[PDB]
């Protein structure tokens, strides 16, 4: 968090790559480092290859590279997991009579719906576009802030 | 809100609500979802690595229909983007193609063998063979699938 | 090899329990690896171009990771380091002249080599609804060695500043004390090339 | 000869791996097991029934 | 007829596997890099109604402010999930709907808006068409790479086989930095942790801790609700307390400056790379496009570059000319078995000449009908060795 | 102690495209150790340097 894409790509992304490079049956890997402080590396393995074997194969080399990471990175962890880019459905929820606005709806999906759909088997993700859960937000009012010092 | 910021000399308190606004979640104005022109919160249903996408979508629509019972007011849902409706269809059309092809051969056979028993006897090959190779696929660790069909 | 590497992995969690706290805070790591040595390279200076540590620094900067590259290499290890450092060489004599302890330089470097911060302009709360959205950063992390030197230790009244350069030297890597290579009676840096386990 | 010549082509292509290989071997194996059984029915059941 | 087969072989383009009309299609919209979310919401709605009154589409669902590729939130990007009517209701194939919509928005200057069908095999990619990576082994910068790749995507959109080539590399994003006067920071006598926390708790987001309510576990964040016109305004009203009680504003020691770099940065197979995407012009095959991007990249890039395929094009290039070995194997074993079974070396030689008529008839019909040289086709050719021999065996 | 006789690890920084540790160490001439223990001071909670 805080680092630009260019630095994350050079001191977070490549350590992990040089480690993972040499995996059993890997064909390539894309890496996208972001200004939002996020690195995303995706290793691709040959067609017809044990998925769960590659996941532990990767998770092995990752703890070797975890020592060459910047101190801030280790602090909140580096997590690897198997996943597929195969979105199978997309639900739409809306207020037919304009009563639940567009954010009362979002609030209802978070509490009751998104968990019930995350349940059901075979679904990996099940995300509403936007927030991760939702947070108690404390909105600083700078005027009254300086008013009270 | 009533987290107390400064202790005063009256014995009163400055509290966080007096310099900040504590609202609970619901953070948009970073993403907006639209369905056919209207506000709507899109839930994407990803497919976990290795899972029968055909069956898992049945469960998703089933549970959503159960959550419909709770949906207050005009809060309804649509699944405008179902990827499994194409699977279910292309399978129907391959079973169509099968039954169609099975009849066209019966005709080309009866037309050439002239009478019925002359045509039924070679037809017994069609179950015994096709039906049989499923016992082979099971042993060799294969699957029924579009390519098999 | 993998059924063993995981049957180990599984038992490690059970005993991370009774470890001293100081181990946990660093982590207990396990991996499948080989007792091998595919080859051992040797780099040196034909004349006296590079020194015995100018060579080590070049190897560490380019060579060492470009050999981590080439696939099937378990490790490409120049014999003499773990990680790699910008080292501050406290000069205790001048430390006592100016009135500074080691606990003052630890705190100065710890505080003044900070991290990053990131925000957005046009953020619908903190904004005016405008075209264009920008993202503003504030990079409190140091980048060149000359910035460490100018870490200001004490704030003198006459405006000027007692910086870290006035009390220590700031070096860059190397520091060969640990090990030393030889190739046929010549100073050389050994790189042992491991073979990836399998 | 018909059964053989059809296993002659498909049995060896059902050893190949890859994207193409896993696709094709769905055909090779289904055809090779089917035409084989179909020959056995024609060598036993078909004349016997007639 | 034998040489006829040769010429027909060249005349048939190659593909991997058909790209079905799956009753869905997607749209990738991209407003100019600087844009705010409300401009993107605006531009989407225009596109969304033009789309929705196109013939074959039933519904349209939009993720505004979202990058379908990097799966993250970017305000100048949008992704639309379009669904078509049932196959037995539409008079139009999706490959027509996609092509029609693409011709329409080929000049919409307020945003870039590509239309695309689903991938052929569920996991092979996110979107149909092709994907490749131009990697730099020069050491160059992402602003130099950007320029080079731009020259490619330029020439690539001129070729008659390609359509809607683009690149996700965007290094034009405006980015302000806050340079810190370290000397003023200690003169004003300020704790630098207090300063950065102040920065986050106002302009960005500062995460404190969590609490629990409603059987769920929520985060507690601090942000600023202040209405700040420009940035230099904000720095005048956000204060931080010196070690000796003094309240210094950020305006003093921080000095804002405007540069411009990337927002995302991509490496591919250990090199910094730009992610090129596209689809073939309507009526051209997957392999026909792949042949054209590659031809262009040999005229647009320098020796310090290379390209690296992905997904449903990596397969097609990795498995190129795997057709012969499978086909030649079958002929050999077919000939060997018949050699054995009939005790003559020449009786199979008069069976084996039945196959050229089968591959002539198969290539002729696929070329008559504009079809292609794809995996399903080559698998059928294997079946014709066995099935034409059956016709020859019966005579021989 | 670790900042003088041994090596003390503070934090790290990024440069040249690589990430680097920052280490403090005293370069004082050790005539021995029982006199090196005389030039290395550390101040008390009440300002006095011991």
């Amino acid at each position: 968090t805080g680092a630009d894409a260019q630095t994350i790509a050079s001191t977070v992304a490549s350590p992990i790559e040089d480690a993972i490079n040499g995996a059993d049956n890997m064909i390539y890997m894309d890496s996208t480092s972001s200004s939002s402080g996020t690195m995303s590396l995706t290793v691709y393995f040959d067609i017809g290859t044990d998925p769960d074997q590659a996941t532990i194969d990767v998770n092995n080399r990752i703890s070797a590279a975890t020592a060459k990471m910047p101190d801030a990175v280790k602090k909140l962890g580096v997590t690897v997991r198997k996943t597929s880019s195969t979105t199978l459905a997309a639900i739409s929820m809306y207020s037919s009579d304009g009563s639940m606005s567009a954010v009362d709806v979002y609030n209802y999906i978070t509490l009751n719906v998104l968990d019930e759909l995350k349940r059901v088997p075979g679904v990996g993700d099940a995300n509403a576009i936007g927030n991760r859960n939702y947070s108690l937000r404390i909105w600083l009012k700078p005027d009254l802030l300086n008013k009270f010092g | 809100e009533n987290i107390i910021l400064r202790t005063n000399n009256d014995g009163s308190f400055l509290r966080l609500k007096d310099v900040a606004d504590v609202e609970i979640g619901s953070q948009q104005y970073s993403s907006q979802g639209r369905l056919n022109g209207n506000d709507a919160v899109p839930i994407m249903i990803n497919l976990q690595s290795g899972a029968n996408a055909l069956h898992t979508a049945e469960l998703v629509q089933a549970k959503m229909q159960e959550l419909s019972k709770n949906f207050p007011k005009g809060l309804t849902y649509k699944i405008p983007y179902d990827t499994t409706k194409f699977v279910i269809e292309s399978i129907k059309e391959v079973v169509k193609t099968f039954v169609e092809a099975l009849i066209l051969v019966i005709i080309v056979m009866y037309m050439f063998l002239k009478n019925f028993r002359a045509t039924l006897i070679p037809m017994i090959a069609v179950p015994v063979s096709l039906l049989g190779t499923f016992a082979g696929l099971y042993v060799l660790g294969f699957s029924i699938n579009l390519l098999t069909l | 090899p993998d059924q063993a590497t995981i049957d180990v992995n599984n038992r490690i969690s059970a005993a991370t329990a009774k470890m001293p706290d100081a181990v946990k805070k660093l982590g207990v790591t396990v991996r499948k690896t080989s007792s091998t040595t595919l080859a051992a390279i040797s780099m040196y200076s034909s004349d006296g171009s590079m020194s015995a540590v100018d060579v080590y620094n070049y190897i560490t900067l380019n060579v060492l990771d470009e050999l981590k590259r080439v696939p099937g290499v378990g490790d490409a290890n120049a014999i003499g380091n773990r990680n790699y450092s910008l080292r501050i060489w406290l000069k205790p004599d001048l430390l006592n002249k100016f009135g500074i302890t080691a606990t003052d330089v630890i705190s100065a470097v710890n505080d003044q080599n900070a991290q990053y911060a990131t925000g957005k302009i046009g953020e619908e709360p903190v904004t005016q609804k405008s075209p264009y959205v920008y993202s503003i950063t504030m990079q409190g992390r140091l980048q060149n060695p000359s910035e460490f030197e100018n870490i200001i230790l004490r704030t003198n009244n006459d405006g000027s500043f007692l910086r870290l350069k006035d009390v220590a030297d700031v070096e860059i890597g190397s520091q060969q004390y640990s090990s030393q290579g030889r190739l046929n009676g010549n100073d050389a840096v050994p790189i042992m090339i491991n073979l990836q386990s399998g | 000869s018909i059964v053989l010549v059809l296993c002659a082509v498909f049995v060896p292509v059902s050893f190949i791996s890859g994207f193409v290989g896993e696709i094709q071997r769905q055909f090779a194996l289904t055809l090779a097991i089917s035409v084989t059984i179909s020959g056995f029915v024609a060598l036993t059941l078909t004349p016997s029934l007639c | 007829m034998l040489g006829a087969i040769f010429y027909l072989y060249k005349a048939v383009p190659n593909s991997l596997v058909p790209e079905e009309d799956q009753g869905l299609m997607i749209s990738i919209i991209n407003l100019p890099s600087a844009s705010a979310l409300h401009r993107t919401i605006s531009e989407v709605d225009h596109i969304s109604q033009e789309v929705l009154k196109t013939n074959g589409v039933k519904d349209a669902m939009a993720m505004i402010g979202f990058d379908l590729f990097t799966s993250s939130l970017k305000e100048n990007a949008a992704a639309m999930f379009i669904g078509l009517q049932d196959w037995k209701d539409r008079n139009v194939s999706a490959d027509q709907i996609i092509a029609e919509l693409n011709k329409k928005f080929a000049f919409d200057r307020n945003a870039s808006s590509v239309f695309i069908g689903l991938p052929p095999i569920p996991g092979l990619s996110i979107t149909g068409g092709f994907e490749m990576y131009v990697q730099n082994k020069s050491g160059k910068s992402y602003d130099e790479i950007q320029k080079d790749v731009n020259k490619l995507v330029a020439a690539a959109n001129q070729r008659k086989e390609l359509s809607r080539v683009r690149t996700t590399l965007d290094t034009t994003f405006p980015q302000y930095k806050l340079i810190i006067d370290r000397d003023k920071l200690k003169h004003y006598n300020l704790n630098m942790q207090d300063v950065f926390n102040t920065m986050n708790a106002t302009i960005g987001t500062y995460y404190v801790n969590d609490f629990s309510m409603l059987g769920k576990n929520f985060q507690v964040n601090i942000r600023a609700k202040g209405d700040f016109r420009n940035t230099q305004d904000a720095l005048k009203n956000i204060f931080v307390r010196s070690n000796d009680g003094k309240m210094i504003p950020l305006d003093s020691f921080l000095t804002l400056q405007r540069s411009s770099g990337p927002d995302d940065v991509k490496r591919f197979n250990l090199f910094p790379a730009a992610q090129v995407q596209g689809q073939p012009a309507p009526g051209y095959t997957s392999g026909q496009a792949i042949e054209a991007i590659a031809q262009v990249a040999k005229e647009t890039l320098g020796d310090d570059y290379s390209i690296a395929w992905s997904g449903s094009a990596y397969q097609e290039v990795s498995s190129k000319g795997t057709a012969s070995y499978a086909f030649a194997l079958g002929m050999i074993f077919v000939f060997l078995i018949l050699a054995a079974q009939y005790e003559r070396w020449l009786i199979p030689l008069a069976v084996v000449t039945a196959v050229p008529f089968a591959v002539f008839g198969s290539f002729l019909l696929v070329y008559l009908r504009g079809f292609s040289n794809d995996i399903y086709f080559q698998t059928g050719l294997l079946l014709l060795i066995g099935l034409s021999a059956k016709n020859a065996i019966l005579i021989v």
